[PDB]
């Protein structure tokens, strides 16, 4: 405890994320919307909009 | 106002035993990447040591305006080289005043 | 844990120690290094071994 500001301990945590590729299994709390088709909509699946 | 510029030369310079030396956070360089100090090599190297106060650490750098880049210590527009700087309290301070 | 000095060095393109011989990110790294101080719990008065 007598070191300098540099020399102390540091705890880390990686959090390492990899893009979605597979089906999901970790997502957000965001509520699902019910599905409507043949209409112009808003969509977000499983985290890419357009 | 009166720093201390000391000349280095003519020897093998291995940067990753300031680590040791000091308690610093980071190995502030301008125009170089702190980790490729021991590929690459130079001609001279000068080191300035000085004491200054902590709002006023950041006006050592290339481009400032202030008390220390203005009047005391300025640095070059195209400097290259790295600043470090780390506290100083258990040591540079005193209960009635440092004169 | 390490020490302050390697917290610079757990990021990607790095070398030292610590990246190099202990613990290496990849390049093309996504998300996110979370550090903070523990010097009531990950220190010594006769030191951390
Ligand atoms: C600085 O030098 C003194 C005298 O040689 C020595 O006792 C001390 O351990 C040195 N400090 C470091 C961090 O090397």
């Amino acid at each position: 405890p007598t070191y300098g500001v540099g020399h102390q301990p540091y705890r880390v945590v990686v959090l390492s994320f990899e893009l979605l590729h597979a089906p999901a299994t970790v997502c957000g709390p965001k509520k699902s919307t019910n599905l409507v088709k043949n209409k112009c909509v808003n969509f977000n699946f499983n985290g890419l909009t357009g | 106002y009166a720093w201390n510029r000391k000349r280095i030369s003519n020897c093998v310079a291995d940067y990753s035993v300031i680590y040791n030396f000091a308690p610093f956070f980071a190995f502030k360089c301008y125009g170089v990447s702190p980790t490729k100090l021991n590929d690459l090599c130079f001609t001279n190297v000068y080191a300035d040591s000085f004491v200054i106060r902590g709002n006023e650490v950041s006006q050592i750098a290339p481009g400032q305006t202030g008390n220390i880049a203005d009047y005391n210590y300025k640095l070059p527009d195209d400097f290259t080289g790295c600043v470090i700087a780390w506290n100083s309290n258990k040591l540079d301070s005193k209960p009635s005043g440092n004169y």
